[PDB]
This record gives structure tokens, C-alpha cells and sequence, in this order.
């Protein structure tokens, strides 16, 4: 097993739990943040068929399974599920007792604190931790990037950030939270494939929609262009083999999908964009700490590694900042994972050592002791 | 010939800029020597992979990450061919059919390298004379208290200044100096030197024995014998002045995962021999221990290589570093009986006795 | 400059 | 280091620090005497970060930090930060030991004696310096001009003075003090840049105010028809590029800033001016002592490098003065330096070396011991 006391860094965002030990390159557990369950009845007598399938084994068996996400929007909505999904994290996949490791969870900013709350709860009363910190995920991903002065954005499964830092001192007043996500191009990408004539309904179809987003979308760093583009020819078109059988041609739904995040009102959410938040975020900061924010721009979480969007970030981001500003958009490629890799820096600091929740000050201060701890 | 390799920074893509090196023939020539693929190698220096599930990531270095990577991979490769070297030394004369055995020990170490312009290097050779002193002031004095106490006669000797005060300087997981260096090259923004001595300053600077200029309660902040960008430690043999010049420089280790994973396909039976770690079906993930890690964990296994063993001393001395046979310098030896510890060596030999014996054969 | 709405 | 007892000639007027040594052209230290504290939460945990930031290192990092001068119109608020002020001054800029040197402060004229005798406390009981002396400020500024016969005008950042000196004896009841002064015409300048469009309403912006005032202002030589002509045509307008970004451009407000100092009833400050203040201090001399002061009218400290302040000075004095009296503004171009400057010539003369107030003398005397050795 392990043979010491190193700490857990778990992150699961909001669709996709990746965990591992602290002092760590990679995560050592990525699987799907999902929990299937049968929706019709066993038929083979002496099969095993468990009624709750956790992880990748719910996509290996989502033909048969109704999957359910147990965190939506960075909060976790199913409580008992999302206890499966760290029961599952901790006994099978990474394969260790969480009584010998103190754990880092991770979550948004602007967060019920109920989910922060209840998450110490579980963390120390079901699994019994010995120490538990959650993390502002966004700061862990200016830890990943070396940098101690940046505005972070990441964009997860369910949530986005733009978490502005300054010499080590963030923002909070200049912190930012938009709901749309990968989840919400998801569906977004599932509607638009119904317009061409592709019907995807089902949540295991809904995960096949997610795979040809993952595959097959890019950004369009000039939407119209691109649009016309695509309206001219038949040079954009690609095919995808479905699971078993049929295969399907994609034109411009390839690059309006995450046109969305872009230009949110193509999901008819009344936002500004995640270009112009960013912008919004630097500009809620003083005067003198705009440029360090414009030459240090990270885009490091998921649902960034659509093509070009750090081409289209910084194209959208120049038009908005002054002229005589150095915006660079930092895209590094092992983002989808600078999250956790930023949490295993932290949690491997030595300074950070005493800044872990432990038990026996759990005890002595209820679960709200993660209000003045934590941050 | 791997130490001709410069780089040169390279901006495309924007975050973060690329290291690229300079003149491709010293590359190409030891990639022509050890038999390794050049644009493999190649990529090692500036690219680092990442790999979670499946996926293998490349991501990449900065300019002084591509040279930390350049040192690193040499001086890994040197001392692990050194390790090699005692390793093979070794299996000619080994304990074959192993039983229960004993064991008669020689320990070559140094002794207190004090330097003019003392270093990382001298730190570490000063810190495991601390845990030296400490296998002495452990294992033989108290074994003398055991004894002393056991065979009934009434004493506890008057006082040992006990060196676990500069251990938990030195090596304290939280508190330490190694530690803070492990932060240092673990901090995220500016490492340099200055904010790894300021850091020193603010929070290892409650010690009794840390002295620094401008710490933080600083008792020795109108002295004019400490400058900057240096700090002493009051070891029990004295006050041992370090700058702190290349000291993160040469903390770092940034052996990565490539760098073996390059070398393990590299020609020889022997560098593939010497890196097990570049195995592909060897999924070593865990960051590269710097050199507190290392040079720390060589000190616990020393320490682990003496506890079991009854120590017996020798304290050498040389009169003059001209090697001459006649002449004996004062001070240089007087440097050495002061940093050697010896006075209080005759001092704590005064405690009760200075012979010892069962009564049967001193009866015979 | 400033403000939002300021300059 | 100082293989010698140099003497310390250390001038914190209020708001700039320029110290060195005694026989010395210019001042070895010159950085702003504020003293930076971060207003809001560390976050990058293994930073350094320390919980105050004095000096130039201050303005590094204003963009997270309320900057607070321990220092207004010549009279220390903070002792401690003033503390922090002389410890940086000493210990990090100046890069000396306090205790192997005599040091020469300077103060203004008709200040709390509470101020001289505690900065004498402080000297001896925490920094340990083996003399020390106060200095009237502009009496200094004639010991630069190489004068034993003149009036000074200075007019630093907090106080302005008008010493006048015939043959080498001052005459203090026709000494003057004014509290208008740089820090003021900044404040003034903010006012009526907010009055254009441009909001600057926090400290760090207060220190882009006075940058803007001194990069970007003159005096106006005749107030009225430069105010005209301000009001005709765009010929005056100047612009200045913000930190971080956009531009602003200034007109009537370039000569508006110290126009307050020559009428000073546009911050509501009810006085008689800088001009009048000169002719009023030189007409409370005596009538064989005025054209020697009219031929040596010194006008050297800060906030006096506005362009055409010495022919707005002159043109305006010879108003007030009687004709054929000869007015000359001295206006030496190393002014701003000039205080230090001949603080430095009064602590290298060879018959000053008993007029240190030394210690055995403090400990016989207390610390009023500045009243009688001192003025
Ligand atoms: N290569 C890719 N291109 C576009 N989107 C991706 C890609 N990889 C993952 N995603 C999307 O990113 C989201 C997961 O990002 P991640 O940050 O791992 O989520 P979490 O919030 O669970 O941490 C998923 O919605 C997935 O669809
Ligand atoms: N070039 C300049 N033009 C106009 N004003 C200036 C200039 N340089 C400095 N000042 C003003 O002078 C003041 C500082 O002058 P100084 O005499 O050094 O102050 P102190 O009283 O601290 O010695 C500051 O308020 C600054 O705004
Ligand atoms: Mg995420
Ligand atoms: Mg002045």
C-alpha cells in the first residue's frame, strides 16, 4: 500500500473525479463522476448486478443504466451518491484507507457553504480523515502554474472562475461565477445535433454527445467567418462513428458549440461571455495590478482544450483591454488536471502543514470550523 | 559533453515560452555516443510529460527548468554510475549464503568543512556532522548513563550541550532550513535566494542558534561581521557563516520522468541498467525529491547504518595544507581542536571515570 | 479612468 | 561598510526620505516615506508576504496595499511607523549601523516640541546613535546656497517655511510657516481631475495624482490670460498614460494644481499666499536688512520645480516690494535636495562638532535637552 502518511488530493469539479497522493506529477485515479443504477430488471439468474454502478464501470455498462451526476453546477446535489463516488474514489480505484491521509477537496468560489460544510461533515464523520482542507480550485490552478500573480480561468464540467491574484493576495471582491460549463455545451451540442437530424436523448446518448464534443469541437476564433465559412463548403464536415453501427456528419454544430461559452445567449442565459468576464474580473481589480492579470492570464482547467481558444481568448481579450497592454493568454497542456496538480503542490508545501483542518478541532468546532480555516 | 548544451528561449506558443537549444552538434554527438534517439533526448530537455489515465500530456519547460533538467540529468547520471560503480564493487565480495553475521565498520567522513565562502555543499557536510555529534551524544553518551546508572553508582554527569536543537534547525518537516529549501523550490513565483534567506528570517528566525542579520527579533542586527545574503548557524563546535549564493540553484534535481524515460532506451546495457525509473511499465509519477530529500534521507540511512554498531573515534588533524612533515602551524591546528570539539570532548571524558571492566578478567 | 462610467 | 564616524544626514520632510552622509554631494537614499499594509487576505501560502512594506518597495506593491504616510505637514502621526521609516532608513537603504553615527534630523520651524523631543527619544533610546542634532529645515536650504544672508522659501511636502537670515543671525519672530504644501496641492489636483472625469479616490491613485502633478504641471506665470487661454484653444491639453491602460488628458488643471499655492483659497485654506508670505516675512524685518533679502530670496525645496515658479515669484514679489529694490529668486536647480545638501555642509563643519546634542548629555538632560542645545 502506502507506506506513509501522504496527503489525498481529491478534485472532482463536477463531472469528473481525478485523485491522488500529494507530491505527485498526475493524478492517479480520472473516471467519470457518474453513479448508474438499472432501469430495467435482472434476468440472468446468479450474475452478481449490483444496483449502483460508480465510474468508468457506469460507461462500460450505460447501455443497461440510468447515470446520474452527483454534482451540478460545482454543487453536490445528490449527497448519498456523492458518497458512493468518494467511497468508490477511495477504496477501489486509488485503493487506501482515508483514515491514514489527510484529504484536499476542492470547490468553487461563491459556493453554498452548506456543500463545504456538509463536505467536511462527511469527510470526517463517514470516512474519518485525520486532517481535510477544501480548496479554492482556481487558486490550485495558479499553483500549477508557478505564479503567484495571475487571474485564473478554468471553466470545469459545471462551473467557471476567473479568480484575479496579486503577489500572492486574491481579489475576492473581483472574484467571478458563471454557471456555463461543458455540461451546458453538452446539452447545448445535443439540441443542435437534433437540428441536423442526429436524436440523442438518453443520458448514456447524452455521454455519447459529450465524446463527439471532446473529439470534434473547436472554437472559431472568428465565429461569422467561420459560420460563412461552413456555409460554403463541405471542408468543416467530419464524421463519427457512433457505438455500434451508424456514423454521423458534423458541420458548423463543431464549432458552435463552444461558440456558447463565448456568446452564452445560444443557451438563452444572460451573461457577458467568458471573454468579457475575464475583462470584468481585471477591471474590478485596482489600477496598478492590471497588467500583471493581462500578461499573466492562465485558462487552465477543463474545457479549455477546445482548438484556438486561447487564440480566440486573447484575440476577444485584446479588443476589450487598452492598446499598450501585453495580454498573454497562458494555455499550459496539462490543464484539465492543473487543478489537482496545483492541489498537489499545496497540500506538499511545508508552510501549508498547519493549515489543515484536523480532528480534535473538528470536534471541538462543529463543521463551521471550515469558515475560519479554510479561507 | 552534456554540459555544452545552452538554450535560448523561444516564444511560439504564448504560455509558456519555449526552450530551445542552441547548437545541435554536442547533442548530436552524445546522442551518436550513448546510442539514443536525438530528437527523443531532444525533447526531454525542453518537453516534460504529464500522464493521469491513458493519456500522455507533453507539457514545457522554462528556459531555467531546461537547465535544471541539463544539471539534473548530469549529476543523476554521475552519481548513479558511482552508486553503479560501489554496487558492482560490491557483488565481488558479497556475504553468500547469508546468515546471521556481525559486522566490523570504517566510516571515511569528512570533517567540518569550513570554507571562506561557505555554500549549499558545506551546509550539508556541516549539518551531517550535526547528526555525527548527535550518533555520538546518543549512542555513547548515553550508554554511559545506562551503565553509569545500572551498575549502581550515583551520578547523572553534569551537563552535554545536546545537538537535537540543530536537528530541529536543520531537518524539522516544518520548521527546517531543508524544508523551507523544499518550499523554495516547490513556491510558485520568484525563487530566488534573497526570498529563501528573508524567508529563513521570518519564520526559522525564533531560533536560539539561527543567527541572520535581519531576522525578525534580531539580536544581531548592528553587527558588521554578518553581511547580507548570508546567515550563520551556531553549531556546538562554533558559528559557521553560509552565503547563500546558488543555494536554490543547487537544491534543484528536476530529474523528470522523460529524462529517464529517455535514457532507459539510450544504447548501453548500463544507462538503461541505471534507470529502472524510465520503464514504461514502471509508472513512477512522484515529483523528483530535490536534494533535502536526497542528501536528508542519505543522512537517515547512514544514521540507520550506525545505531546498530558500537562507535569507536578517530579525530584527524593536519598542521598545514602546504603538506609539509616538519612544520606544524598553530593556528591552523587551533582552528581545528576548536571546530573538532575536543576541549569539550576532555571535558565530558572528566565526568566520572575513564576506565572500565568486568571483575573476572581484571581479577585474572 | 476609474470608475466604470468615469473615465 | 563605513570604515569611519560619518555623520547621518538623514531628511524626512513629510513625505519624501532623503538621507546619507556628511560630506556628500547628494543624498545616497532618496524613497518615499510611506509605509504599505495589505488590505486584504494571503492566499499564495509559501510567499514571503510580510504585513508591511515601507518605502519604494510600497509603491512595487500599491496595487494590494493602503499606503499611510506616518509623516503630515512636518509633524510625525505614526511613531511607529516612523519607526519603520528610520529602521528601513538605517538598516535597509542606507545599510548602516545607528550606533557608530552621529545623525542630523531636520524639522520645520514653529512645530510641536513634542515632535522634536520624541524624535530625540527615539534616536537615543531605540536606534542608539551617539549624537544627534534637529535642524531647521530651511536654514539648512541657505547652508546649501553657500549664504550667510537671505530668505528661504521651501516648501516641501508638508510645510512651507520662509526663514529669513541677515549675516548669519535668523530673525525668528519674522519666521513664517504655511501648511499648504505638495501633498496638499495633490489632493487638489485629484479634486479637480475628478472634476474633468477621471476618479482617483484611493491611496495608490492618490500616488498616480501626484506623479501626474509632477510630470504634468507648471504655475502660470499670469494666471488669468493662461486660464484664457486654456479656455481658447487645445494647445495646453497634455496627455498621460495611466498605469495599465487608458489615457487621460489634462488642461486647465496642468496650472490650476499650484496656482493653490500662490492663492490658496482653491483648497479653502484661508492665507495669504507663498508671494505674500515672502514680502510679509521680509517687511517683519527689520528696514536695513530688507534689500539683502530682496538681492538672496532662496527658494529651495520641494514642490518648486514647477516650471516659471521663480518668474511667477519674482514677477509677483516685485508687485508687493518698493520699486528700485533689486528681487532676486534664487532657485538653484539641485533644490528638492538642497535641505539634505546643506544639512550635509552643517554636519561636515569642523565648529559644529560641539553643537551635537551627545548622549551622557541626553541621559543628564532628558530629552528636553533639544531646547537648549538644539535652538
Ligand atoms: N479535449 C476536450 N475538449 C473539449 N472539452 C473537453 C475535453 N476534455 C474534457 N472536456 C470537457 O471538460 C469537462 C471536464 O473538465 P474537468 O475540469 O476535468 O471537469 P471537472 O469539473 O469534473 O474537473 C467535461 O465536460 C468534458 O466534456
Ligand atoms: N518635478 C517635480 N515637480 C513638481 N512637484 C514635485 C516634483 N518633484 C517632487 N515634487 C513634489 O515635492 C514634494 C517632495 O519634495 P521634498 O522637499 O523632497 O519633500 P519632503 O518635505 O519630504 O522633503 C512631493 O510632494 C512631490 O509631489
Ligand atoms: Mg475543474
Ligand atoms: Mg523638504
Amino acid at each position: 500500500d502506502e507506506d506513509e502518511t501522504t496527503a489525498l488530493v481529491c478534485d472532482n469539479g463536477s463531472g469528473l473525479v481525478k485523485a491522488g497522493f500529494a507530491g505527485d506529477d498526475a493524478p492517479r485515479a480520472v473516471f467519470p463522476s457518474i453513479v448508474g443504477r438499472p432501469r430495467h430488471q435482472g434476468v440472468m439468474v446468479g450474475m452478481g448486478q449490483k444496483d449502483s454502478y460508480v465510474g468508468d464501470e457506469a460507461q462500460s455498462k450505460r447501455g443497461i443504466l440510468t447515470l446520474k451526476y452527483p454534482i451540478e453546477h460545482g454543487i453536490i446535489t445528490n449527497w448519498d451518491d456523492m458518497e458512493k463516488i468518494w467511497h468508490h474514489t477511495f477504496y477501489n480505484e486509488l485503493r487506501v484507507a482515508p483514515e491514514e491521509h489527510p484529504t484536499l477537496l476542492t470547490e468553487a468560489p461563491l459556493n453554498p457553504k452548506a456543500n463545504r460544510e456538509k463536505m467536511t461533515q462527511i469527510m470526517f464523520e463517514t470516512f474519518n480523515v485525520p486532517a481535510m482542507y477544501v480548496a479554492i480550485q482556481a487558486v490550485l490552478s495558479l499553483y500549477a502554474s508557478g505564479r503567484t500573480t495571475g487571474i485564473v480561468l478554468d471553466s470545469g464540467d459545471g462551473v467557471t472562475h476567473n479568480v484575479p491574484i496579486y503577489e500572492g493576495y486574491a481579489l475576492p471582491h473581483a472574484i467571478m461565477r458563471l454557471d456555463l460549463a461543458g455540461r451546458d455545451l453538452t446539452d447545448y451540442l445535443m439540441k443542435i445535433l437534433t437540428e441536423r437530424g442526429y436524436s440523442f436523448v438518453t443520458t448514456a446518448e447524452r455521454e455519447i454527445v459529450r465524446d463527439i464534443k471532446e473529439k470534434l469541437c473547436y472554437v472559431a476564433l472568428d465565429f461569422e467567418n467561420e459560420m460563412a465559412t461552413a456555409a460554403s463548403s463541405s471542408s468543416l464536415e467530419k464524421s463519427y462513428e457512433l457505438p455500434d453501427g451508424q456514423v454521423i456528419t458534423i458541420g458548423n454544430e463543431r464549432f458552435r458549440c463552444p461558440e456558447t461559452l463565448f456568446q452564452p445567449s445560444f443557451i438563452g442565459m444572460e451573461s457577458a461571455g467568458i471573454h468579457e468576464t475575464t475583462y470584468n474580473s481585471i477591471m474590478k481589480c485596482d489600477i496598478d495590478i492590471r497588467k500583471d492579470l493581462y500578461a499573466n492570464n492562465v485558462m487552465s482547467g477543463g474545457t479549455t482544450m477546445y482548438p484556438g481558444i486561447a487564440d480566440r481568448m486573447q484575440k476577444e481579450i485584446t479588443a476589450l483591454a487598452p492598446s499598450t497592454m501585453k495580454i498573454k493568454i497562458i494555455a499550459p497542456p496539462e490543464r484539465k488536471y492543473s487543478v489537482w496538480i496545483g492541489g498537489s503542490i499545496l497540500a506538499s508545501l511545508s508552510t501549508f502543514q498547519q493549515m489543515w483542518i484536523t480532528k480534535q478541532e473538528y470536534d471541538e468546532a462543529g463543521p463551521s470550523i471550515v469558515h475560519r480555516k479554510c479561507f | 559533453k552534456l554540459g555544452n548544451i545552452e538554450f535560448k528561449p523561444e516564444s511560439r506558443m504564448n504560455g509558456l515560452d519555449e526552450s530551445k537549444i542552441k547548437d545541435k552538434n554536442e547533442l548530436k554527438e552524445i546522442c551518436e555516443l550513448t546510442s539514443i534517439d536525438q530528437v527523443v533526448l531532444e525533447r526531454a530537455f525542453s518537453f516534460r510529460t504529464v500522464e493521469a489515465k491513458q493519456e500522455k500530456v507533453s507539457t514545457t519547460l522554462n528556459v531555467a527548468q531546461a537547465y535544471y533538467a541539463r544539471d539534473a540529468l548530469a549529476k543523476n547520471l554521475y552519481s548513479r554510475l558511482f552508486s553503479w560503480l560501489v554496487n558492482r564493487i560490491n557483488e565481488s565480495i558479497k556475504a553468500q549464503t547469508k546468515v546471521r553475521k556481525k559486522v566490523m565498520g570504517v566510516l571515511d567522513i569528512y570533517g567540518f568543512e569550513i570554507f571562506e565562502d561557505n555554500s549549499f555543499e558545506q551546509f550539508i557536510i556541516n549539518y551531517c556532522n550535526e547528526k555525527l555529534q548527535q550518533i555520538f551524544i546518543e549512542l555513547t553518551l548515553k550508554e554511559e548513563q545506562e551503565e553509569y546508572i545500572r551498575e549502581d553508582i550515583e551520578w547523572t554527569h553534569i551537563d552535554y550541550f545536546n545537538n537535537a536543537i540543530i536537528c530541529d534547525l536543520i531537518e524539522n518537516n516544518t520548521n527546517g532550513i531543508l524544508a523551507m529549501l523544499d518550499e523554495e523550490c516547490l513556491r510558485p513565483g520568484t525563487v530566488t535566494d534573497e526570498t529563501f534567506l528573508e524567508k529563513l528570517n521570518q519564520v526559522c528566525a525564533t531560533h536560539q542558534h539561527f543567527e541572520s542579520r535581519m531576522s525578525k527579533c534580531s539580536r544581531f542586527l548592528n553587527d558588521t561581521t554578518l553581511p547580507h545574503s548570508c546567515f550563520r548557524i551556531q553549531h556546538y563546535a562554533g558559528k559557521v557563516l553560509y552565503q547563500v549564493e546558488g543555494f536554490v540553484d543547487k537544491n534543484n534535481d528536476l530529474l523528470y520522468r522523460d529524462l529517464s524515460q529517455a535514457m532507459w532506451k539510450a544504447g548501453h546495457a548500463l544507462i538503461k541498467s541505471l534507470f529502472p525509473e524510465g520503464n514504461p511499465a514502471k509508472v513512477n509519477l512522484k515529483r523528483p525529491p530535490t536534494a533535502g530529500s536526497q542528501f536528508k534521507a542519505s543522512v537517515a540511512t547512514l544514521m540507520k547504518n550506525l545505531q546498530t554498531k558500537n562507535p569507536n573515534y578517530i579525530r584527524c588533524i593536519k598542521p598545514n595544507d602546504k603538506k609539509a612533515a616538519h612544520i606544524f602551524s598553530e593556528s591552523l591546528v587551533c582552528h581545528q581542536i576548536r571546530y573538532l570539539g575536543l576541549l569539550e570532548n576532555v571535558r565530558v571524558r572528566r565526568a566520572g571515570y575513564a576506565f572500565r571492566q568486568a571483575y573476572e578478567p581484571c581479577l585474572e | 479612468a476609474x470608475x466604470p462610467a468615469w473615465x
